[PDB]
């Protein structure tokens, strides 16, 4: 009466295919679907690898970025303070190292 | 089609909304009657029962006769002594018949705790409380974080960090 | 016995044919203990059951 | 050669009870629409079918009434209405709400429509999994519809 | 109105409540001096209006059952602020004795309360304040629903043909009836039981128990309903336009006595 | 795809098709294969199938009800009414034991509306929960279609069935109309005649057996009761053929084919009319009486 | 409002308001029953209206200061 | 004698108390708004 | 708990306040049967 009796005891199919898989890839959708995860497989991940075996050995001679000159190495005078203290970028670690920020220590509770 | 992208009928306004070939069936259809769009190429099979599950907690609300018409089989491996009866669409009637090999989902994880939340817990109007040590700390992190607020508030006014006193 | 609805044909006389409440006439207190007693068997029942499917499922 | 079990939908509660009746369901929410403008102009013109309407009772007398039928809790008042404009001199911009007692006759006296307006209680089994699943007979549902009677159940919220 | 509550406790002239009111708001040093401009009549009953209300009546005082129904705890009120009231009490009790007094076996009495009126907006229908939870069982059921939908343009929306929406095959089938009787020696299959709708009919009334079963008498609430926006009302079967008409002269003209001596200003 | 917006039924739209086209050959076998047919003028039909008797077209179940309580209100009559006091004269006391006998049918008449009630409550849960009720093959068929969109015999079928998953004393089927029986069946009328003019005698002797005022008071009674009863069970007893062939009067005659085609349209027609016909020199309206009498009745 | 816990125990359903033996707040905390009193929005002024007072009388000290 | 409540029995009374409408405005047969100079205000005005 | 009420039967609260009888309203302390029964006791 209630469809539970379906989902305590569901009606077993029979299939001509060895798994449902095989049946399932029949469906032009996944088959496209697939398609292109093969056309990304094959062509440009192939071809990265390749290009990276190709120039192994060869230097990545472009020209560096030119970002602040030497008449401007105070940035015009503008305050540089940190949301933690010192004058230092977060991931400059190295920069870290040389000025502690992190000797200012806080508790791990309210105290 | 702007009525196809926004899940319309599209080009022809008298036209359906499920489209099986691209994953758009219809899960009411194939709870209540099963999914007869798959019913070309599979086919129902025919002839333990369940009555060696009439003594369960949840099982026990059924009739003897109705587990005993019901007929079970391991759901891995066609049984090679079992008939094939041919699926018929536009037919409401056949994904109910008792004569068609049937397979024991109670013992599926799903199952147990669905019936574990209906069957094996004290019902609570909330499914927060339905945990009682989380709620628990739950509300001790309310009245945490309504501390931390009062004590950072008084701190930041007065100047005064409160790790001096 | 306390299970069926008045069936009109075996009727006797007409006080036959409202609903009785036997703890319409209790006080608060006793009728608070009363139902207090109901929910304490309810709660055993219910924990009973529970450890009945818990240990079969 | 393999066999396919598809997994159930084990939800129960409500969603089994939408599946279990899906006609009463889906006409509980079901949604219906009205005409357009073009729509309004193309039906005012179109022709009664035959002379019936010259002689027979129309739909909403004081003999052959508009009953309709919600769902609630035994006696309490149900919540109607019209679209509007059921007669000439009749309001007909928005819909028109009514609040009136179950099982009685109404009469709408802004159309002159009568209407019974009734109530029926959705009492179902509590759907924890324990629903038959072969026909019942009426001595348990005898014990809960007179529980239910004398003292009450809880609602599906 | 207002209920005063205890008068003794709200009369002395230095109150905790006053002083309360003078700091926060509804009384003032305007009411201690000037009460005459800013309390003066106040609001209460008017016993010398409710003295002319009750002298201005015909004989109909004596002869209506207000002073035993359950309404009779608002006779002042409505002695007073209902001008002509028992001269149209009477007038609404013979009207009610004539109906039960008719020929008819079903006597239809008219039933008009706060909930006789309709309204475009939903929060209007409920009591105030408004309950907590409000149509938790759904919403409204639009009687439209029971209305023959218009088949031409939804068969016209959707492409379809809808030639031939008017002609039917025809059914002549015992197959299609549920109801079957026996009369005279003949078979009629007539009906199918539909459910609830199929008995609105006993549903409705009921029953005098000491009438005969050849003199049937059985008692109806038609309930009324109507929109309170629209000055014209249409009854139906129960009273015509004619009538309707000739009713509101002969009212307008009866209660004229208990008006005129008044104005709107 | 990724998406799913559907709804738990999409909404059904009717295709109408047409009548049958059926050719020659097949229009030949369908003739050959009817029964003897007999078509009915919708009076024919309306005066079958009218509503004389059951003015509320209330099932057995609630006539049954309605008499049983009738009959425990009247057990508990005398107890009610005994011992009243009140100052006044013997008008004042029965005003006042006619006020006290109304309370008490006002007092019955609740209990029984509570039990109509109770049973249309149950019959409501019966509609409500339909497939818990039902068989295979009809239970899909009533879980997947309402009772306006199913086929002929499987809504037939349905609603059978609902209705005999319930004891009898609920079952909801018509009561019987009892002038309806007798204006369809002249020997039941006779009966009920019978009957009457019975009741009416053993009524007579009790109230005999009872002193006098009463039995003055109660023979008027018995006589009011015996003559409306007769015009319930058929108001055109009088309209026999001993009274058409001593009625002369076209507008009498006329009356009375008016007040037969009311009732039943029985061959007393075919009597008024022939009458009517030889008093005025109808020819045209002898041969169609011939051809009804031949035909008709 | 009083509460219901007499027809929610005797009822149809009895299960589900074992909970109410635990630290639960009726009103909020439990399924509503189909017999449970109905729940108005300002139930200080829905309960002083129908008797024709205001709920705040200035004379009462609590109600000043509320 | 009483019986069992049922929402359609005997004591049931027209519920005129409990406001629902509020806004509404009475129409049907209703007085000419007369205005009298110096006269009493009518009970059914805007004025008192 | 306060006064909890005993059962479930019918009463007149804001979703329901019934069906009015207007023929008790009216004929309030006075006899129906002088009208619908003439003249009997
Ligand atoms: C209000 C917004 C209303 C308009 C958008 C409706 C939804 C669009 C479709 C969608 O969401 O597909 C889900 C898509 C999968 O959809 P599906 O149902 O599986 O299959 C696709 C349909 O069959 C539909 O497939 P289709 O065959 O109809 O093709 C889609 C169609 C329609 O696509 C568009 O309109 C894309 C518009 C973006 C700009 C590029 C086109 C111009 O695309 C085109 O016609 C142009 C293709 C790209 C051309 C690029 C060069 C020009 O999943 C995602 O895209 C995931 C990311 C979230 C997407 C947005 C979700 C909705 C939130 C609002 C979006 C508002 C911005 C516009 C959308 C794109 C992002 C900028
Ligand atoms: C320092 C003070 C220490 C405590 C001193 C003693 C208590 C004084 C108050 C008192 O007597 O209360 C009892 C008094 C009830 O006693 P009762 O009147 O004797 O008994 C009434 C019945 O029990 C129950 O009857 P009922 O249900 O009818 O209740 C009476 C009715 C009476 O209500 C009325 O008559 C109407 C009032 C509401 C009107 C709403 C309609 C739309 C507006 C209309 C126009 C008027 C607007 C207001 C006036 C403006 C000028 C025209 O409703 C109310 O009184 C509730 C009104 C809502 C007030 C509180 C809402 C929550 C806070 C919202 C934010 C507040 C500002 C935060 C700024 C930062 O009021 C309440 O209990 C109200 C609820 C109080 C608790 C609220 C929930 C907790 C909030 C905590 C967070 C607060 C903000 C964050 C702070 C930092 C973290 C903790
Ligand atoms: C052009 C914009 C049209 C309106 C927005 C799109 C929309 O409503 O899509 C509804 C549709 C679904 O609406 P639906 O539920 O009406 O459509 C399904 C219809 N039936 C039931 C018949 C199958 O949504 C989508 O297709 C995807 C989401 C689009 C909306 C994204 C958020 C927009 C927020 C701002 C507005
Ligand atoms: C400036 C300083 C403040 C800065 C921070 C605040 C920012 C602005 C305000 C934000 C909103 C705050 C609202 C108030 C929250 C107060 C805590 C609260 O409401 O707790 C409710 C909680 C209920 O617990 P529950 O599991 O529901 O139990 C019910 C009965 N067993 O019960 C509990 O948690 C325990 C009881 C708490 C009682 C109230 C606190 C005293
Ligand atoms: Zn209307």
């Amino acid at each position: 009466m209630s469809t539970n009796k379906n989902v305590f005891f569901p009606p077993a199919l029979h299939l001509k295919e060895n798994s449902i898989f095989q049946y399932k890839f029949k469906n032009l959708a996944v088959r496209h679907d697939a398609a292109r995860l093969g056309i990304i497989l094959a062509g440009p991940t192939l071809f990265y690898w390749f290009t990276v075996y190709y120039f192994k050995g060869m230097p990545n001679g472009l020209p560096p970025v030119l970002l602040n000159p030497f008449v401007n190495r105070n940035y015009r005078g503008q305050k540089r303070d940190m949301p933690w203290g010192t004058d230092c970028a977060f991931l400059d670690t190295k920069c870290h190292e040389e000025k502690d920020t992190w000797a200012k220590r806080g508790p791990f509770f309210i105290i | 089609m702007l009525s196809r992208l926004l899940h319309g009928p599209g080009s022809d306004k008298g036209h359906g909304y499920f489209h099986p070939d691209h994953g758009l069936v219809d899960s009411a259809a194939q709870n209540i009657r099963g999914p007869y769009w798959h019913a070309e190429n599979m086919q129902f099979m025919q002839q333990e029962t369940a009555a060696q599950s009439s003594k369960l907690p949840v099982l026990s609300a059924q009739d003897g006769k109705t587990l005993q018409k019901i007929q079970l089989t391991d759901g891995s491996k066609v049984p090679k002594a079992a008939t094939l009866v041919k699926w018929n669409p536009k037919s409401v009637h056949q994904w109910h018949s008792d004569d068609i090999l049937r397979v024991d989902m109670t013992k599926h994880p799903e199952w147990v705790r669905t019936m574990r939340m209906f069957h094996g817990t004290v019902w609570r109007h909330r499914p927060e409380f339905r945990h009682p040590w989380f709620s628990r700390g739950s509300r001790a992190s309310g009245i945490i974080m309504l501390v931390f607020g009062a004590v950072a508030y008084g701190e930041i006014t007065f100047g005064k960090r409160l790790g001096g006193v | 016995h306390e299970g069926t609805l008045v069936r009109i044909s075996q009727v006797k006389k007409l006080s036959e044919l409202q609903l009785h409440f036997n703890d319409s006439h209790l006080g608060e207190s006793e009728l608070a203990a009363k139902v207090l007693g109901k929910l304490r068997k309810l709660e055993a029942e219910v924990l009973a059951r529970n450890q009945a499917f818990n240990e079969a499922h | 050669d393999s066999v396919h079990v598809f997994r159930p939908e084990f939800a129960q509660g409500k969603f089994r009870i939408d599946l279990d009746q899906p006609a009463k369901q889906n006409k509980l929410q079901q949604q219906i629409y009205t005409l357009t403008d073009d729509e309004r102009e193309m039906y005012e013109d179109e022709p009664y079918i035959g002379v019936d309407h010259l002689y027979e009772a129309h739909k909403g007398s004081k003999e052959n009434p508009v009953v309709v039928e919600a769902i609630g809790v035994h006696g309490n008042d149900v919540f109607t209405g019209c679209l509007g404009g059921c007669h000439k001199d009749a309001a007909d911009a928005v819909a028109y709400y009514t609040i009136v007692p179950p099982n009685t006759l109404a009469v709408c006296i802004d159309c002159g429509i009568h209407f019974v307006a009734r109530i029926n209680e959705q009492l179902t089994f509590w759907p924890d999994g324990t629903q038959p699943w072969e026909k019942v007979d009426f001595k348990a549902v005898e014990g809960f519809l007179y529980k239910h009677y004398k003292y009450g159940s809880p609602l599906m919220i | 109105g207002t209920n005063p509550g205890d008068i003794a406790l709200n009369s002395k002239r230095f109150t905790v409540g006053k002083f309360v009111a003078w700091a926060c708001g509804g009384w003032g040093l305007k009411d201690w001096i000037f009460p005459s401009l800013f309390i003066g009549r106040g609001d209460g009953p008017d016993f010398d209006r409710i003295v002319k209300h009750t002298l201005q009546s015909s004989s109909a005082i004596e002869k209506v059952n207000w002073f035993d129904s359950p309404f009779a705890c608002y006779t002042e009120w409505f002695v007073e602020h209902f001008p002509g009231f028992f001269d149209s009490r009477y007038r609404f009790e013979m009207s009610a004795k004539t109906i039960l007094a008719n020929k008819y076996p079903i006597k239809d009495f008219p039933v008009v309360d706060m909930r006789s009126w309709r309204s475009s907006r939903l929060f209007d229908l409920f009591e105030v304040p408004h309950p907590e939870h409000t149509f938790v069982f759904g919403g409204p059921v639009l009687l439209n629903t029971e209305a023959k939908r218009a088949e031409r343009l939804e068969q016209e929306w959707h492409g379809k043909d809808g030639t031939f929406v008017d002609v039917h095959p025809l059914n002549v089938a015992t197959e299609s009836h549920t109801e079957v009787s026996v009369i005279g020696g003949i078979k009629v299959y007539n009906g199918v039981w539909q459910g609830g709708k199929d008995s609105w009919k006993r549903d409705s009334a009921k029953p005098e128990l000491t009438a005969p079963f050849h003199s049937p008498i059985w008692y109806r609430n038609m309930f009324i309903v109507k929109n309170a926006d629209q000055l014209v009302e249409h009854f139906g079967e129960n009273l015509s336009d004619e009538t309707w008409q000739e009713v509101r002269k002969e009212h307008l003209a009866f209660h004229e006595r208990f008006h005129k001596d008044y104005s709107f200003a | 795809s990724a998406w799913n917006f559907q709804e738990l039924m999409e909404s059904r739209i009717p295709d109408y098709k047409g009548r049958p086209n059926r050719s020659g050959a097949e229009l030949e076998q369908v003739k050959a294969a009817l029964p003897k047919i007999e078509f009915m003028t919708s009076y024919e039909f309306d005066v079958l199938t009218k509503t004389r008797s059951n003015l509320t077209k209330e099932y057995s179940y609630q006539r049954d009800m309605r008499l049983k309580v009738t009959e425990l209100m009247l057990d508990e009559a005398p107890h009610e009414l005994e011992g009243l006091a009140v100052e006044g004269d013997a008008a004042l006391k029965q005003l006042a034991e006619l006020k006290a006998l109304q309370t008490l049918t006002e007092y019955a008449g609740d209990l029984l509306e509570g039990q109509n009630q109770i049973v249309q409550r149950v019959n409501d849960f019966v509609d409500s929960n339909p497939v818990y009720l039902l068989d295979q093959p009809l239970r899909e068929e009533a879980r997947w279609n309402l009772l306006p969109e199913m086929d002929h015999k499987t809504r037939s079928l349905v609603r059978t069935e609902l209705r005999d998953w319930l004891p009898a004393e609920y079952r909801q089927t018509r009561a019987v109309d009892l002038q309806q029986v007798a204006a369809f069946s002249p020997p039941v009328k006779a009966d009920m005649f019978r009957a009457i003019e019975a009741r009416a005698k053993d009524a007579e002797a009790e109230i005999r057996s009872l002193p006098p005022a009463e039995q003055a008071g109660l023979l008027a009674l018995v006589k009011d009761n015996v003559a409306k009863s007769k015009a319930f069970i058929d108001p055109t007893y009088d309209i026999t053929p001993e009274a058409i062939n001593a009625c002369n009067d076209v507008d009498a005659l006329r009356a009375m084919a008016h007040r037969v085609t009311e009732y039943s349209g029985d061959a007393r027609l075919l009597a008024i009319y022939g009458k009517a016909a030889q008093l005025t020199g109808d020819t045209a309206a002898q041969a169609i009486l011939k051809e009804a009498k031949d035909l008709v009745f | 409002h009083g509460s219901n816990l007499y027809n929610r125990v005797h009822g149809n359903l009895p299960q589900l308001y074992v909970e109410q033996l635990y630290n639960t707040d009726e009103i909020l905390d439990t399924v509503p029953h189909s017999s449970d009193p109905v729940h108005h929005m300002f139930p200080k002024c829905a309960a002083a209206s129908p008797l024709g007072f205001r709920p705040y009388d200035n004379n009462k000290l609590w109600d000043a200061f509320v | 004698l009483h019986a069992d409540p049922i929402f359609n029995g005997s004591k049931v009374v027209r519920s005129i108390q409990m406001m629902r409408s509020y806004h509404r405005l009475p129409v049907g047969p209703e007085p000419p708004h007369l205005k009298i100079r110096g006269a009493p205000l009518h009970p059914w005005s805007m004025y008192t | 708990l306060g006064h909890m009420r005993v059962g479930a039967l019918w009463q007149s609260n804001a979703n329901s306040r019934g069906l009015p009888n207007l023929l008790k309203e009216v004929m309030a302390a006075e006899p129906i049967y002088p009208y619908t029964h003439p003249g009997l006791s």
